[PDB]
């Protein structure tokens, strides 16, 4: 099982979203597919879980939209080298 | 009647790029960058505070604007003549995502393949939280080639805490006013310590203002700090397309204003950590061997606590030291990790924990290799040397797994010593020699005009010795018959 990261800075969190960072040489295909794998695992749990990107780049991995309850469900997905939750970012 | 700012950065004898610029929405129509800027189709920002938003009041573009018009500005900008393409990851609030940012970094990424070959340098005038994933897509940007430029933050604390500055493949800019003092920004101010690179003016800067056309203001901030280094950066890549990041960092540190910064506003803890450098445009065009000094995190006072410095993969490890404020420390060695030299320091058993001190060199062409020698227990003293020919002794190391203690390394009778030889053309490495009977606090001896500091060392002598570390070019042996050892090297 992969790794979950989020903010140190509790004010600076963003539950609800998760970057879902996979293994490096993980093509978009599979890339593509564990991210609708996540959607139908969820789904059957009656979750609803919206992905917002399926980055191709830079990193290999998504942005979902979803619950922290889903997290765990999540971390055992296969490809998935660790799950960080969104957190702010501010101008300075 | 130029500002104070461009005055500071301009050396006394005084020159393509693309700079993205990923911040708030900016008046690309402003006098200053009309023309420099291209702003892109990219947007990713959360919404704003209805709470506290105001949209009629509310000046949505004073960040960016102000910040490209350090970068480009013609009238008040750092390397007028600068490509710039504007980014929005910042709302009116200036608030933004890791993720955002990541998906503009994918972005920059994604230009950078489609347009063909040119140098391009990348602001990031924001601050988060540490961001294991914000620090990777740097790294990998960076890996790609890209000059990333972050701001160290305003919260008078340790920069590794916060991303990107954090992430050590990125130039990390602290904030300094005009009588060279770190910027104190409310009861905050500048970032410090290990991760920041340099500093640059971040207070009283003078830029464009998205209230008219033609109109200025004067912002502080080290977004303004990072803001220079990225002209900077773009203005000497504009004459040397082909630098790496790792080259670009290397020409930066030592073009810099050293030992100006009154280091008494930083914690005492921090001072020997943060690097007391003011950024400063190179004189000219342009050979010469460049180091810098890579402090690791302190290992923290566990009896098995380990300290590890690391350079950049483009860097050759060329000498390794350990410092102990309390004067507990088991020694150094250069091991190696994930096939490349690594400086590890092991802290004494009862010690408050140690410092590893890396000194990260560009060498081209170096086959650098680490001799060890175990303790024979002599009346001489623990040696190893350079063998191969053509290979030259860079720096050494020692370390004691006890608890009470000519192109040659010696040290400890009871400790395995550690040579780092070298092979590269026309290398040449002399060592330079200072004692002093009793010592005060600290004894130094410094590499002269032309010579590059690569290893610095304390001789093994006096067992109250704190510690011994490299200061730009002069090798620093801090102790509370000390004799500073410095290896001197350079390239014709």
């Amino acid at each position: 099982t992969a790794t979950f990261h989020r903010c140190a800075k509790d004010p600076w969190r963003l539950p609800g979203t998760y970057v879902v960072v996979l293994k490096e040489e993980t093509h978009l295909s599979q890339s593509e597919r564990t991210a609708r794998r996540l959607q139908a695992q969820a789904a059957r749990r009656g979750y609803l879980t919206k992905i917002l990107h399926v980055f191709h780049g830079l990193l290999p991995g998504f942005l979902v939209k979803m619950s922290g309850d889903l997290l765990e469900l999540a971390l055992k997905l296969p490809h998935v080298d660790y799950i960080e939750e969104d957190s702010s970012v501010f101008a300075q | 009647s130029i500002p104070w700012n461009l005055e500071r950065i301009t050396p006394p004898r005084y020159y393509l790029v693309e700079v993205y610029l990923l911040d708030t929405s900016i008046q690309s129509d402003h006098r200053e960058i009309e023309g420099r800027v291209m702003v892109t189709d990219f947007e990713n920002v959360p919404e704003e505070d209805g709470t506290r938003f105001h949209r009629q009041a509310s000046k949505c573009d004073s960040h960016g604007t102000h910040l490209a018009g350090v970068v480009s500005g013609r009238d008040a900008g750092v390397a007028k003549g600068a490509s710039m393409r504007s980014l929005r990851v910042l709302n009116c609030q200036g608030k933004g995502t890791v993720s955002g940012t990541l998906i503009g970094l994918e972005f920059i990424r994604k230009s950078q393949l489609v347009q063909p070959v040119g140098p391009l340098v990348v602001l990031l005038p924001l601050a988060g939280g540490y961001s294991r994933v914000l620090n990777a897509a740097c790294q990998r940007l960076a890996r790609a080639g890209v000059v990333l430029v972050t701001a160290a933050g305003n919260f008078r604390d340790d920069a590794c805490l916060y991303s990107p500055a954090s992430a050590p493949e990125v130039i990390t800019v602290g904030a300094t006013n005009a009588q060279d003092q770190p910027v104190t920004l409310g009861t905050l101010g500048t970032n410090f310590g290990r991760c920041v690179d340099l500093f640059a003016p971040g207070e009283d800067i003078i830029g464009a203002s998205s209230d008219c056309s033609t109109c200025f203001v004067s912002q502080s901030g080290t977004s303004q700090a990072a803001a220079h280094v990225a002209g900077i950066a773009a203005m000497m890549l504009s004459a040397e397309p082909e630098l790496t990041l790792a080259e670009l960092r290397q020409r930066l540190i030592h073009f810099s204003a050293k030992d100006v910064i009154n280091e008494a506003w930083f914690p005492e803890d921090q001072r020997v950590l943060t690097p007391n450098l003011v950024a400063a445009l190179p004189p000219s065009t342009h050979w010469q061997l460049f180091c810098r000094t890579v402090w690791s995190a302190h290992s923290g006072p566990t009896r098995m606590a380990t300290a590890i410095a690391r350079c950049a993969p483009d860097e050759e490890l060329l000498s390794c030291s350990s410092f102990s404020r309390s004067g507990k420390r088991r020694g150094e060695r250069m091991e190696a990790q994930g096939g490349k030299l690594v400086c590890r320091a092991h802290n004494a058993f009862g010690g408050e924990g140690v410092y590893a001190i890396a000194r990260c060199c560009l060498l081209p062409q170096a086959n650098c290799s680490v001799h060890t020698a175990p303790p024979a227990e002599a009346s001489m003293g623990t040696r190893v040397h350079c063998h191969q020919q053509g290979h030259v002794l860079t720096g050494c190391s020692s370390h004691w797994e006890v608890e009470d203690l000519p192109n040659q390394c010696v040290g400890h009778r009871e400790a395995s010593i550690h040579a780092s030889c070298c092979h590269a053309p026309g290398l040449e490495c002399k060592v330079k020699e200072h004692g002093i009977p009793a010592p005060q606090e600290q004894v130094t001896v410094a590499c002269e005009e032309g010579w590059t500091l690569t290893g610095c060392s304390a001789l093994p002598g006096t067992s109250h010795v704190l510690g011994a570390y490299a200061v730009d070019n002069t090798c620093v042996v801090r102790s509370r018959a000390v004799t500073a050892v410095a290896i001197c090297c350079r390239s014709r």
